[PDB]
RNA sequence: CGCUUCAGCGUUCUUCGGAAUGUCGCGCAUUGGCA
RNA sequence: ACGAGAACAUGCGCGACAUUCCGAAGAACGCUGAAGCG
């Protein structure tokens, strides 16, 4: 059994909005913010937006059988790295992504600046019918910031491990392709992850090639 | 407030109330706040104050830091300035005693103080609209 | 499953104005600013902008129903490609348009000439009995500014990539003509798009037709 | 407390009130309120009952009080922006309440009002 | 900002003490006929305004605190333009003599950090709202 | 030989849905029972 | 010289597994830097 960490940034390319509620704002003041770390106060990446986000996109490329209606339902591949609860056939979760934290250096980067890590997008509806604007404001997380990502890997099998790998990088591919937290269709949230090491914290597997 | 009387949600609800009049028109209630003032100029008193709270409210400590005090101090000055462009918001001004709790937030200088005078300042636009 | 990239330019042909709330204003100076991004402090166009002429010039241009309240009630095409939230119809945005940020060769080109990002333009309402005037400032983004932007397309119907595509270029041809931000009525907001590559970075899709 | 015609404010008079409102059409409440703005003064109460609980004292604090004073404002703005929410604020005379809330000024009316509210909520959700 | 002579501060609170020391009823005809600084108008005071206004944002559009030398040259012609305009008209001089303007640009030179250009436009701009709400 | 007035105004300030679900809900050993 | 005398209701057992607070949404609508001419 060995546990092989997966440690990196990631790195806001777009404004990175992550809903989080249980705020109340002044008249006219910020309508939606971000997700924020209550002990810092800095907005954060949680782990099960990376993770259903990844596995959202992972299972969405290896396919859907038709009609699916649930998560337990989704490829063999899936549900050996990301977890499964399926009846009579749990398999456990091989990787364990982590909240990501504001990066160190990004906030005294910003510091540097004199900068707000978060920015206040103004925006609009315009009604079909009236034409009437109504007017929001969306917290996004400023564009240049970089999250300290943390995921865990635990080789079970160590027949497919480098197959596992090679899904993580389709999902991270994926991902960098793709957009992280709320709005990015209309352009929120395009991030890029930057792999520092690879290494097995736990046990004696060979984590080289990886 | 002058008269002993206390500033308040429901001191801005009788403030709105009072200087409401229906003015009827053809036939048609015109109600008019503080001699006319239109809703427009209360959302730019209340974008200054918007501005003016975000920068307090992202900040930490209890106690004003000095880009605030010096928002505060601009705050009067937009209204004053505003108190001359139009009769109506000079009549607001005057009757709300705003630009006096302006001076009241600086000299509390602190945090709790301000997000009142806020509370205060969502209660009449509130109002306001709500008596329209 | 593929992903599409399209990167391509949005050059202004005049001042462009789309507008950031949260800012004061000295007294005769730009009441209204434009939206910057706060890392570079340059203008920008956002995603979201982009997206919403774009939805709503084709919207106008395919047909609209009588009484048309929301946005969820659209064109089949539109709802496709630029997604749903109604009820039971949930459907999902094909496009994931991005904010365009200030590009550099043309902030260099900016540098080189001495000129400021952004244009300040001196416009009044004059009232057509009293002869009065009341005057304003308006920000605006210097003509011959460029942005880059970045459209990622989900080809969830393999089928249907086609006709997607000719509406977008349809989108890209009405955006064109039509303004963006500030009013057109008044000349703000002309802009140009000039493509660079179209290519499917994840997938084994042809975009080369495209 | 009570309301006009001196009937009884109590959760029997919540599903009450949100039945007689009821109108078959698609079911409107109230005059066309919808789940979103009952949610939103729900989010509100919820905010104020979250505060109240963490709490233990049975006599309300000032921080909370003042919760229910700006909450009092964000029903008028409501009232303000949409005639349903205005026409559900006085048939359910839900700020009349947070006045008498205010004025008894403990843990157990404020509580009996959260229960109040959730009530209206949740029979606004069974009868639609 | 700075200070002006005597060590008095420059504030807003200041910029109101100034316009209101030099506001006089002086009423003719059995009319109020508002004077501020011995007959000047708001129009020059709007002038003034605006010559403050290319340079604000002119710095507000940078990013860097120091004034970088276009600034610099910018705040040298603002001395000349008041010097030049004080001569035109005796009420624009007795504006600048009463609120050390030209004073406070020489400060903001010395300086050269943006805050203390901000502060000098927001005085400047203070001056011209409390003229506007006496008037 | 310039001068004066005007410096922003009126109007939207979020909306609409989802508000948890599915799984397990004690098991075993001793007591008991049967041999 | 108490139906009594000893005699642990105890031992092993993770409140756990699967879950993107998302989906849809142009900060835009109107607005001659202009009027008088001393």
């Amino acid at each position: 059994y060995s546990k092989i960490r997966i440690v990196g940034k990631i790195d806001v390319l777009t404004g990175l909005h992550i809903g989080g509620g249980g705020e109340t704002s002044m008249i006219g003041a910020i309508a939606s913010p971000v997700v924020r770390d209550p002990y810092s106060r800095l907005p954060i990446i949680p782990g099960s937006s990376i993770k259903g986000k990844m596995r959202s996109l992972l299972a969405k490329h290896i396919g859907l059988i038709p009609g699916q209606k649930m998560h337990n339902q989704d490829a063999p591949e899936i549900l050996r790295l990301f977890g499964s609860s399926q009846k009579g056939a749990i398999q456990s979760s091989r990787l364990q992504i982590s909240d990501a934290f504001f990066s160190k250096a990004s906030q005294e980067e910003f510091d540097k600046k004199d900068l707000a890590y978060t920015e206040t997008k103004f925006e609009n509806t315009i009604s079909r019918l009236t034409a009437v604007a109504n007017p929001r404001q969306i917290e996004r997380v400023t564009r240049g910031a970089s999250f300290d990502f943390h995921i865990i890997y635990n080789v079970e099998n160590i027949n497919e491990v480098m197959a596992d790998f090679e899904n993580i990088k389709t999902a991270i591919h994926l991902l960098e392709n793709d957009y992280l937290g709320g709005g990015g269709t209309r352009g929120n949230g395009r991030i890029r992850f930057v792999i520092d090491s690879i290494d097995t914290v736990v046990g004696d597997f060979d984590s080289s090639n990886l | 407030t002058k008269t002993g009387e206390m500033i308040d949600l429901n001191f801005a609800r009788k403030v709105v109330e009072e200087n409401k009049r229906v003015k009827d028109n053809r036939g048609r209630q015109e109600i008019v706040l503080f001699n006319g003032l239109t809703t427009s100029k209360l959302r730019n008193l209340l974008e200054l104050i918007n501005h003016v709270y975000t920068k307090v409210y992202n900040s930490d400590d209890t106690t004003l830091s000095e880009d605030v005090r010096d928002e505060l101090e601009y705050l009067k000055v937009k209204f004053a300035y505003e108190s001359g462009r139009e009769p109506a918001v000079r009549t607001f001004i005057e009757k709300t005693y705003v630009d006096k709790l302006v001076d009241v937030v600086l000299k509390k200088n602190t945090k709790k103080i301000f997000l009142d005078y806020c509370k205060y300042f969502e209660a009449l636009v509130a109002y306001a609209k709500f008596y329209r």
